[PDB]
């Protein structure tokens, strides 16, 4: 359910502020068919364009920035995580209806559930990089 | 490592385009395949798998759970096994000799299953109603001798295959 | 369900608008053109534009009519200029993915109502 | 107003592509459609020249590897109705291990795509087939509920009738599922293929 | 095991050391099925020893 706002900043290596200043057009950043794109897992919201001034050891650039928002879309996770997580909940609970004298059938039931979801939580983490939060 | 070179050719012609005819060298390269690397991965796990189903002929009927067990466990084998195949090769749209095979021992394997699941319907629905009530194919009344026609029958059955499948792609 | 909604002037005696818009599905992927059918015709390819901002017209119709697209509205517009009295019929408004076509009724799956456009001198 | 591009030949035939080379493995090529036209930009109107190569994807390598496989796996699952009804730890390994095997192709089939954010034909087949196999163990389980007495039939004895030791019946929902599956799926398997082939 | 082992080297057409192993383990586990298989095909009696 994550949105970012990717930038892309751009500026003159050698020559400062005093030197080469930076200006957007009237309509500078244009787009044409936004979602024709290549944006499988995201949608495009919009853009929006900024200036700033940056100070490095050389001097201070004028900065250049075009952000775009992208939005998270649902499905593959959807297809991929959800669904089968929920539906091996709902295996695990199918064991509450079988006799309880059918002991080899509800341990195996059992920890069988228990196995596809480690198996689900490891392959549902293969599309992150290995970051150290909760998601 | 995997290929053996027959041959080599050297052919010179000339080609035609829209923009003139050129010269063309051509050097062609014969390369069969070594077979060694794929016995030890696919084929002789295949076999093995198919000849460990038979076991259950051997079991008692009564024995649903260990048969049925076992049959799954040689149906959900073949699978991993197809499933490492299919996952280092391009996407052809044609079936290959090894799938030929893996197809056929998956037939084998699944068809052992369906044979006790034959035999526990033919005790377990017929029995009592034929109770009340009162090589050649085997009697259809008794589960051993449906039993034992299996052991005798599927090991010729899978050699006959093999016998083919190796005769024609050998 | 998935339409085109089609507006613009009936009657002329000139210059001329017909805009298309869509609604239930997003036709900014896919191409959008514009057609002809006078009666006792078969449909007739009068313009295209295709994802890439790109234009196609016909011979009968290059440099008189021109065809836009906004992505954002999802919506295909038709300019028409230098209209005759031979230029009178229904204008249809058509989208789909190009496939054996680009130039052939046949290729794209939805349509307009249609319009009716006349001429009089 | 500078540069103009025309076809040499005739559109048709001023692309061509040669008979010998083709190195698609899972596309068929029908042909191309040539065409020019103009864009126009902030710098000005540029012509365009524009083939548009057809392609149709073959079906044979994911019927192989995707629907074979699941179709094998609904019938495995089905195939536990004619089991007894007290062999409790066999039909629950079938219907448990089948369940296991359709998530496994579900997971597997996507990896073939890029992530993309809506289901394919493919994905409502796999999803079809889940519904069946977990139908199937649903089945199985109504059968345990309704199950009696946890010994089976011991071989010898008289089945009396129901209208000593006595015995369970045969499960009339497995009589009855024994025919409605295998009938709902090929109807399914008759509507999907005529639905998705000829389009 | 025996198909993961040979991930990470090149398809060579002759066996190693490490399929020799595999091999003789893979034997192993087959003989000690087999032969429950053996020893279940004479058991008389359905039920265990009871206390
Ligand atoms: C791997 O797979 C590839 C793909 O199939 C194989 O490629 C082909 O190999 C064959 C032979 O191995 C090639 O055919 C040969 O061409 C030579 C040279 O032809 C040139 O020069 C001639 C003299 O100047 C000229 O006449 C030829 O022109 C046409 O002429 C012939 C005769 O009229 C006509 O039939 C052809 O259509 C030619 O196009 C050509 O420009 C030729 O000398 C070879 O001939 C043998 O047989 C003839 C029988 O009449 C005999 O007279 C000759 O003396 C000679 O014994 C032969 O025709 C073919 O061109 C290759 N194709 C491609 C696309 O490269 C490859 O061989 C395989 N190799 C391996 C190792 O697997
Ligand atoms: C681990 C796995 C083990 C499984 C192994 C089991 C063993 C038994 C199976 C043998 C499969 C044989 C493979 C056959 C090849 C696969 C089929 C195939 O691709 O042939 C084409 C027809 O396809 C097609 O109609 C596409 C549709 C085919 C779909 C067939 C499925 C039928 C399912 C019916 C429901 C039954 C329900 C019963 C329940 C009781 C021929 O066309 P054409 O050359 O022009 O190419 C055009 C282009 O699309 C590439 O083909
Ligand atoms: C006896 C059991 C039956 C096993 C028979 C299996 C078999 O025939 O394998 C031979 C040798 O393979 C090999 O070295 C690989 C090792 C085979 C190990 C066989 C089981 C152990 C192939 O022979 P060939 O001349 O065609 O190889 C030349 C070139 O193709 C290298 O592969
Ligand atoms: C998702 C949840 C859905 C819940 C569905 C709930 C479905 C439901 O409620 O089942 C009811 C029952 C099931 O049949 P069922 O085979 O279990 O019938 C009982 C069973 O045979 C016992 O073995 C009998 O005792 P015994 O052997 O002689 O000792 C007992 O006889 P008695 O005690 O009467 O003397 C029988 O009643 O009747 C139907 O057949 C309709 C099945 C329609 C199934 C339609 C399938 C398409
Ligand atoms: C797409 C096509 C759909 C067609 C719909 C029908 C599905 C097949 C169900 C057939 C049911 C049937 O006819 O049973 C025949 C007999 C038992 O019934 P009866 O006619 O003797 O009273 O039983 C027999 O003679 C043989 C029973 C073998 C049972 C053991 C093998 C289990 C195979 C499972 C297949 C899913
Ligand atoms: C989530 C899964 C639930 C399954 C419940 C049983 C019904 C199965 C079909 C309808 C459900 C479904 O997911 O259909 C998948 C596709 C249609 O997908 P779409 O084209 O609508 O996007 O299906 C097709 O392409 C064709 C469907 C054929 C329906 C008619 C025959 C049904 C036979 C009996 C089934 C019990
Ligand atoms: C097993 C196969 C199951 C086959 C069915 C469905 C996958 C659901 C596909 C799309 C679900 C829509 C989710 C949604 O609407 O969320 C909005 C989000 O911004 C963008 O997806
Ligand atoms: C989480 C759901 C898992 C599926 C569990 C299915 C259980 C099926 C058993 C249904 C028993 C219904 C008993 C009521 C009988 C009656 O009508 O009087
Ligand atoms: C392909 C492997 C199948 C498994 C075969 C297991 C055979 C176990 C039974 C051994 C029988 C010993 C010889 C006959 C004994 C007897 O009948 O008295
Ligand atoms: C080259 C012909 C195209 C493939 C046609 C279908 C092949 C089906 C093979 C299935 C064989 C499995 C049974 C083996 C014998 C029991
Ligand atoms: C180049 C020669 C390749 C030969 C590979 C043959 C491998 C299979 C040999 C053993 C098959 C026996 C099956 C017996 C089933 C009971
Ligand atoms: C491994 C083959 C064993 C053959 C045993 C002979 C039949 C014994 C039936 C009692
Ligand atoms: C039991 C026969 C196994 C298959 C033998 C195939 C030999 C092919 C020629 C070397
Ligand atoms: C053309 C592929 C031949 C594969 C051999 C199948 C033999 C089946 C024998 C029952
Ligand atoms: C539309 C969501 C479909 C989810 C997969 C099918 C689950 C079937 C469970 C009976
Ligand atoms: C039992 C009904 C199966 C229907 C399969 C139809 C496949 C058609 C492929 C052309
Ligand atoms: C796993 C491939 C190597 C098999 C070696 C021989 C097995 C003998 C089983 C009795
Ligand atoms: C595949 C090897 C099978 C070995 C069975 C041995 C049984 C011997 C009974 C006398
Ligand atoms: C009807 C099932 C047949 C299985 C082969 C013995
Ligand atoms: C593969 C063993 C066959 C035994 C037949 C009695
Ligand atoms: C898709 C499930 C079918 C159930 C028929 C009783
Ligand atoms: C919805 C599945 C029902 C199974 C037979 C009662
Ligand atoms: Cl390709």
């Amino acid at each position: 359910m994550d949105e970012h706002s990717c930038p892309l900043e751009f500026s003159s290596y050698g020559y400062p502020r005093e030197e080469i200043v930076y200006q957007w057009k009237r309509s500078s950043v244009e787009v044409g068919d936004t979602r024709s794109w290549r944006l499988y897992q995201f949608s495009f919201v919009g853009l929006r364009n900024t200036t700033e001034v940056v100070k490095t050891t050389s001097g201070d650039y004028v900065v250049m920035s075009v952000y775009f928002d992208l939005s998270r879309r649902m499905g593959y996770f959807t297809i991929q995580t959800y669904i089968p997580c929920t539906l091996i909940v709902v295996l695990s609970w199918v064991s509450f209806w079988i006799n309880k004298d059918a002991v080899p059938a509800r341990t195996s039931l059992g920890i069988t559930t228990v196995l596809t979801m480690t198996t689900l939580s490891t392959i549902a983490r293969k599309s992150l990089p290995k970051v150290s939060y909760v998601t | 490592p995997q290929f053996s070179i027959v041959e080599h050719r050297l052919v010179s012609r000339n080609v035609v385009f829209a923009t003139g005819a050129y010269p063309r060298l051509s050097l062609s390269f014969r390369l069969k395949r070594n077979i060694g690397y794929f016995i030890l991965q696919t084929y002789m796990p295949s076999i093995l798998i198919t000849i460990l189903s038979w076991v259950s002929f051997w079991i008692n009927y009564d024995a649903s759970a260990a048969r049925v067990a076992l049959g799954i466990t040689t149906v959900l084998t073949m699978t991993t096994i197809n499933t490492h195949l299919r996952e280092t090769l391009p996407k052809i749209p044609y079936v290959k000799a090894i799938d030929m095979y893996l197809m056929g021992c998956f037939v084998f394997v699944f068809l052992a299953l369906l044979e006790y699941a034959f035999v526990n319907y033919i005790f377990f629905g017929r029995g009592p109603q034929r109770q009340k009530k009162l090589i050649k194919i085997p009697d259809l009344t008794d589960v051993n001798a449906i039993d034992r026609w299996s052991r005798i029958v599927f090991p010729f059955t899978f050699s006959l295959f093999n016998l083919v499948y190796w005769l024609y792609y050998v | 369900q998935v339409q085109l909604q089609e507006s613009g002037g009936g009657l002329v005696q000139g210059s001329l608008r017909v805009s298309c818009a869509a609604s239930g599905r997003t036709f900014t992927t896919y191409i959008m053109a514009w057609f002809r059918q006078a009666p006792g015709k078969e449909r007739e390819f009068l313009a295209a534009m295709d994802q890439g901002r790109i234009q196609y017209y016909g011979d009968s119709v290059r440099g008189r009519f021109t065809i836009s697209r906004d992505y954002a509205k999802n919506s295909v517009d038709l300019q028409l200029d230098g209209l005759r009295p031979e230029d009178t019929a229904v204008y249809y408004c058509a989208a789909g993915a190009g496939f054996w076509g680009l130039r052939t009724a046949s290729s794209y799956h939805y349509w307009g109502q249609g319009t009716q456009v006349t001429v009089s001198s | 107003a500078e540069v103009v591009y025309e076809w040499t030949r005739e559109p048709a035939r001023s692309v061509v592509v040669a008979e010998d080379g083709s190195r698609l493995n899972q596309y068929d090529l029908l042909g191309q459609t040539v065409d020019s036209g103009i864009v126009q930009s902030s710098t000005g109107e540029y012509v365009v020249m524009t083939t548009h190569f057809h392609l149709k994807r073959k079906i044979g390598y994911f019927v192989i590897q995707t629907y074979l496989p699941c179709i094998m796996t609904v019938i495995l699952s089905q195939v536990s109705f004619w089991l007894n009804r007290e062999s409790v730890p066999a039909r629950t390994v079938f219907g448990v291990t089948t369940v296991l095997t359709m998530t496994t192709l579900s997971i597997s089939a996507r990896n073939s795509l890029p992530k993309v954010a809506y289901a394919t034909a493919m994905d409502w087949f796999i999803a079809v087939c889940y519904a069946f196999v977990f139908s199937a163990l649903i089945e199985f389980a109504t059968v345990n509920y309704f199950t009696k007495r946890g010994y089976a039939w011991d071989g010898k004895s008289v089945v009396p009738e129901k209208p000593k030791k006595t015995f369970n019946s045969v499960s009339k929902i497995d009589r009855l599922s024994r025919i409605a599956f295998p009938l709902l799926f090929g109807i399914f398997n008759l509507v999907y293929w005529a639905t998705y082939l000829n389009r």
